[PDB]
């Protein structure tokens, strides 16, 4: 039907990592029926230019994907943590402590006894990378605000049917239980 | 919010804090014609 | 089939319960009554 | 008033290695409490029924399910300010302690979403909107067990805890009937008195009067022998040749333990995060809760106590030798 | 008190057909 | 379909174990949904 | 949809007397170490072998096939199930057990239209758009004949997106698709507002305007030389995907060093 | 932060022996038997939602009254129609 | 429910008659400490109704229905087995024998 | 005792900050349109004279996005979960002057 | 057979260290302590013991 | 990295001893 349409925003859940419904930009708008056709005709072309800033910020900072709120993003779009390799000093020589305790007699309350010493430099990040939900500074990255340049025009199949809040697309179906 | 009671009825004031602006316009000599807006929480009327 | 019940009560589970319902609770003989160990009547005051 | 801790002689090469990685940051601690709790207290008046509570429109994102149970109000603390005057009674906080011994009183709990739709409900239940508990005389046929809790309840009380229940409702294997659990308790009892209404005789002789054990025994009160002898009055003989007639009564105690509605869609327990906390529409959106207890009287007021069960986990982490940075969290009730 | 005690790379019952004190049956 | 299995083997008296002798879906079925309506107890294994 | 119905029944004799005999390879003393119960009742089988009764199989093979394509819902095989063996369990005879034989072993494998349905789209794309262009004006248009080479980058395109592309016929007008998501839902009876500039050297509402975004990648020294608008238009959108893919690397690449920041200048 | 609150809270998250790190989960197997980690680590069960459940309508409990009955001398004997509905898998030792 | 073949069976969709005999004889049912036989003094049983529960598993039916195709075939079916099965037959044994 | 608030999922584009007071319900006519019967106060309305005064009644501020991350989150405050106003009950130290 | 070695400490360390309280504050009803649990460096503490 | 640091010293039952 319409076609400057007013970008639909996309919610977030702080809980699992994958969005939570969608809806047209409920409050930030204007109220142009005090106005005549000389702003009302730029009101209509701010809101384009809106649209076609959502249209580029979403090409440009999205990663294409198939299904708008994947029910489990793959293990490797998803921003890991690559921490740096932990580098602790071991702060001593083992052979020569146990050597000079079993000897003499200290009880021993770097080091004297010995100048060797050695890192123990670790690894630091994990073993299985993590696989499912995106944090926050990659919610505002990957669920950009859409644009439906045109309304449920279409056969119940076809229709962003990621925008419903209720629906549960590992099983394509609308939960219930409410 | 947690208050104390009140014997009365009372009633919370919230406020949250908008950005409600306006607009005018008189291209036409006679014409007052104004677009309204509030950012956070606002009426606006989708397009045409 | 009634026995047999009252023999997979056991095994697979436990007998010495009572789960009223199906009227479980074994019957049973106070030990210290069919073998009357006649240890004594403990009194000396 | 001093600590006393145990450290553990560890060498040290290797602790600087298991202190050098539990400093990481993907690799921190985390403990949850094992009582994952939103509890509250919900007052009773002197002689009431039917405490009714509501909550206002908010997430379900974990819910784990209720666990409720009853409390005598002069064994629970005001819970601030340390000191509380009016508690004056010294004797196995409930609260506290975890003995619980009023769960024979619960009559019937709904749960409604919204202010419009049973929760259990879907119809997976009997009785529809009204997870019932005991019910009274009215049995059309429902009592479950020779006792009076309703038969679908002890479905959904045995099968959330010990998982049992839908598959052949065996006698609680052991392990899984620890204390403070379901099975070691529903002790069900019965009895018999002489149904007034029919046998034609039944004078209520009240106590003081009764004149039985003549006098062998005390008067009213531990004291000494005043007897007569006489046969008596002391109760209908209801086991025997002339025993007058009757009507049993029936009762449940369900003491040191709480009543446990899981927020699973079926009540069996598949994982500690219920199969349908994550439910779309429990945590996409905000709802509100109206629910309604029903407890038959009781003198000297008492007050009600549920468990909005939640997780309640924490981490911990500390990368600067010497801070740690906890993080807490409830996913229902967060404040 | 000291046990070690030997046998265990597993055990066997093995297939094709399985275990032995019967599951259930006097 | 009256059968002839060699009885002592179609009552899998001294058959196979209830992994060879149930179709794969089953043994799946049964296998990962043991935690809930278990069917261990439904069939048999020959022993 | 069949090894699906064997992988859902049927537990050979081949591979019985294959190892009864001691024939196989990695482990040929298998058979001869078990109680002398099961080597007893594993002779006796291929030595005779035993009937076997395929109808349910091949009967749970036609029902997997016809909840995989789409009749029979994914929750309703356990009434067509049973319907389809009561059906087959009376008037069967070597007619029906045979016709069955057939369906089961045809079906699985006259599969090949269906993955060509997905692989042309040649089920709502091209029928579809060869109908759509069929309710287009007649193939002359006033101003220029530029026209056909844009109709023509419009089927191409339908041709080599399969993703999903579909093209409805949502009532009086039909609406061309960018993805089974439809994010991009552009009206296609709708530019019947560019039989305006196929021609020329502001008037073009931006569902046109997405007609064109959406095409454009397609698009070479086809709709071609200053023809006005429809000409340029067309390179300009070339362009600016060109730049979106450098921007877009730009931004992975700047967000990978390291918030608005890249946002601003980038776009 | 940047991770999703129950990955991040380990409410939903892999397991211990996923996300520790390849040192600790490899000291952890090994510091067992006398200093254990395992408690110090939580483990997230995640109870499988879609294919167990039902949205549609079920019951749990069913109240069948006898169709026909005889009453003799020394035997009720009564005649149910124990009827399943479809998708229903009755257990019939519940 | 006791009986082997019926204890743990498991009823696909369908409809099932079941009828049982239910037993009035007061020695067979009730049970004694003194060892008396009631059947000699009072002590009558009567019923007043007899019904029937089966709870049925909510398991989600797109697990249901292919549950049930896969137990009608031939291989994937129930067999059942008492804990102690025999057959138990008495012996008379004449007084001092 | 313990008012609580939610706003459905919304966008906060330029949402500048809160703001908010206690009022007595007798004192404040129902907004809407004029002589509402239900309002009998005649003196100085807080709602729209700016007149307010009560302001110390309020003990607890809880401000949740998507009920599950406090506002001011990571660590800004001495109790994260809620902004105290009045810490009248007990105190560890957390009072400012008298 | 037990680890032979790098699990034990070699020199003068402290099983069941003791600490007592850097600060303490008494009123009508409550005791309070402080104490500056110092876990000390190339160490790692368990608070269940 | 002229070495491993591995790590077994757990108990020994032969060239043994983890999970």
């Amino acid at each position: 039907s319409k076609e400057i349409p007013t970008p639909y925003m996309w919610s977030y859940q702080p809980q699992m990592g994958l969005a939570a419904g969608a809806s047209q930009d409920y409050s930030s708008r204007m109220n142009w029926l005090s106005a005549g056709p000389h702003m009302i005709g730029r009101v209509n072309g701010i809101r384009a230019t809106r649209n076609q800033i959502l249209l580029e910020q979403a090409a440009l900072t999205s990663t294409p994907r198939s299904q708008l709120n994947p029910p489990n993003w793959p293990a490797a779009q998803v921003y890991q943590e690559n921490p740096a390799p932990t580098t602790v000093l071991l702060p001593r020589d083992a052979e020569a402590e146990v050597q000079m305790t079993n000897s003499g007699a200290q009880l021993a309350g770097r080091s004297s006894f010995t100048p060797r010493q050695a890192y123990l430099t670790l690894q630091s990040s994990s073993s299985q990378p993590r696989s499912g939900g995106i944090g926050t500074l990659q919610f505002v990255e990957e669920f950009v605000p859409s644009v439906y340049f045109n309304p449920f025009s279409g056969a119940p199949g076809l229709y962003p049917d990621d925008f419903i809040p209720n629906y549960d697309a590992v099983s394509e179906s609308v939960d219930g239980y409410d | 919010f947690e208050v104390d009671p009140m014997d009365e009825p009372t009633l919370l004031y919230v406020l949250f804090e908008v950005f409600d602006v306006v607009r005018i316009h008189q291209p036409h000599r006679g014409v007052i014609e104004a677009v309204y807006l509030r950012t956070p929480f606002s009426a606006g009327n989708a397009t045409t | 089939t009634e026995l047999s019940y009252q023999l997979m009560l056991d095994a697979l589970g436990d007998r010495s319960r009572y789960f009223s319902m199906w009227n479980q609770a074994v019957d049973s003989y106070d030990p210290d009554v069919r073998i009357i160990e006649n240890h004594g009547v403990e009194d000396e005051l | 008033i001093n600590l006393y801790a145990n450290f553990f002689p560890m060498a040290h090469n290797t602790a600087s290695t298991l202190e050098a990685m539990l400093r990481n940051d993907t690799n921190d601690q985390s403990f949850n409490d094992y009582l994952c709790a939103a509890n509250m207290l919900y007052p009773i008046p002197s002689n009431a029924t039917s405490v009714p509570i509501s909550i206002p429109s908010r997430n379900w994102a974990a819910f784990r399910g209720w666990s409720f149970t009853r409390l005598k109000t002069k064994e629970t603390p005001s819970l601030g300010s340390g000191f509380d005057p009016y508690f004056t009674y010294s004797g196995s906080v409930p609260y506290l302690d975890g003995t619980f011994y009023l769960n024979h009183t619960f009559k019937k709990v709904s749960i409604m979403f919204d202010s419009s739709v049973s929760w259990p409900g879907n119809d997976r239940l009997l009785t529809p909107n009204e997870f019932e508990i005991k019910r009274t005389v009215d049995g059309e046929g429902y009592n479950v067990a020779q006792c009076n809790m309703t038969k679908d309840w002890f479905l959904i009380q045995m099968l959330s805890h010990y998982n049992i229940g839908y598959q052949g409702f065996y006698v609680p294997e052991s392990y899984k009937d620890r204390m403070y659990s379901f099975f070691r308790n529903f002790q069900p009892m019965s009895r018999q008195v002489v149904n007034t209404t029919t046998y034609k005789e039944y004078q209520n002789v009240t106590l003081p009067f009764q004149h039985n054990n003549s006098g062998f025994v005390g008067y009213m009160g531990p004291t000494m022998r005043e007897g007569q002898a006489y046969p008596a009055n002391y109760p209908y003989p209801l086991i025997g040749q002339t025993a007058v007639p009757s009507l049993t009564q029936k009762k449940f105690l369900c003491d040191r333990t709480m009543w446990r509605i899981p927020f699973s869609s079926n009540f069996m327990s598949m994982g500690a995060l219920t199969d349908l906390g994550q439910n779309m529409l429990y945590a996409n959106s905000a709802h509100a809760l109206d629910m309604t207890f029903e407890v038959d009287p009781m003198d000297e007021p008492t007050l009600l106590y549920v468990l909005f069960e939640v997780f309640d986990v924490v981490r911990i982490h500390q990368p600067h030798r010497g801070v740690i940075e906890a993080v807490y969290l409830r996913t229902p009730f967060s404040a | 008190p000291r046990h070690g005690s030997r046998p265990f790379m597993g055990t066997w019952n093995e297939i094709g057909t399985s275990q032995l004190n019967g599951g259930a049956f006097s | 379909t009256p059968s002839m299995m060699p009885q002592w083997s179609y009552m899998h008296i001294a058959g196979q174990d209830a992994s060879e002798y149930l179709s794969p879906g089953l043994v799946q079925f049964a296998r990962a949904t043991d935690t809930y309506f278990s069917l261990g107890n439904k069939f048999r294994n020959p022993t | 949809p069949a090894m699906l119905a064997a992988l859902q029944s049927q537990p050979d004799w081949a591979a019985a007397m294959d190892r009864i005999l001691a024939l196989t390879t990695r482990n040929p003393e298998a058979f001869r170490q078990q109680p002398q119960a099961n080597r007893f009742s594993a002779i006796l089988e291929a030595v005779v072998p035993s009937r076997t009764n395929p109808t349910h199989e091949k009967v749970l093979a036609i029902v997997n096939a016809l909840t995989e394509s789409k009749a029979i819902r994914k929750d309703e095989a356990g009434l067509i199930y049973n319907a389809l063996l009561e059906r087959v369990a009376r008037y069967n005879s070597t007619n029906v057990q045979a016709n069955l034989d057939r369906l089961t072993t045809d079906v699985r494998e006259a599969v090949a239209q269906r993955e060509r349905f997905m692989h042309d789209t040649n089920l709502g794309s091209q029928v579809a758009l060869n109908a759509f262009l069929s309710t287009l004006p007649a193939n002359v248009p006033r101003g220029q004949e530029d026209y056909v080479s844009f109709i023509s980058a419009l089927r191409l395109l339908v041709a080599e997106v399969p993703q999903s592309e579909v093209y409805q016929s949502g009532p009086d007008y039909f609406f061309q698709t960018s993805r089974q998501g439809l994010q991009t839902v552009n009206l296609t009876q709708a530019f019947k507002n560019l039989q305006g500039m196929w021609g020329v050297r502001s008037l073009l509402t931006p569902n046109t305007r997405l007609l064109l975004l959406l095409i454009a990648p397609f698009t070479n020294s086809s709709t071609i030389s200053r023809d006005s608008y429809l000409g340029h238009l067309i390179t300009l959108y070339r362009e600016a995907i060109g730049q979106t893919q450098v921007d877009e690397q730009t931004f992975q690449e700047i967000t990978s060093v390291s918030d608005t920041g890249s946002l601003e200048a980038t776009l | 932060s940047m991770m999703p609150q129950w990955s991040y809270m380990h409410i939903a998250g892999q397991d211990a022996s996923e996300y520790l790190s390849p040192g600790l989960v490899q000291f952890a197997r090994a510091t067992d038997t006398y200093f254990s980690l395992g408690n110090k680590f939580r483990n997230p069960t995640v109870a499988p939602t879609h294919d167990v459940t039902t949205d549609r309508s079920q019951r749990l409990t069913l109240r069948f009254v006898p169709v026909d009955r005889e009453d003799t001398a020394y035997s009720y004997k009564v005649r149910f129609t124990l009827a399943v509905g479809d998708n229903r898998v009755l257990d019939m030792a519940s | 429910q006791k009986f082997f073949a019926i204890k743990n069976l498991l009823l696909l969709p369908g409809s099932y008659t079941y009828e049982w005999n239910f037993r009035k004889d007061v020695n067979m049912i009730l049970q004694s400490s003194l060892g008396n036989d009631l059947r000699v003094d009072g002590a009558s049983v009567r019923f007043d109704s007899i019904n029937l529960y089966a709870n049925f598993f909510p398991m989600a039916h797109n697990t249901a229905s292919t549950l049930e195709a896969m137990l009608r075939n031939d291989t994937n079916d129930q067999s059942f087995n008492d804990y102690l099965c025999a057959a138990n037959m008495l012996y008379p044994i004449p007084s001092n024998a």
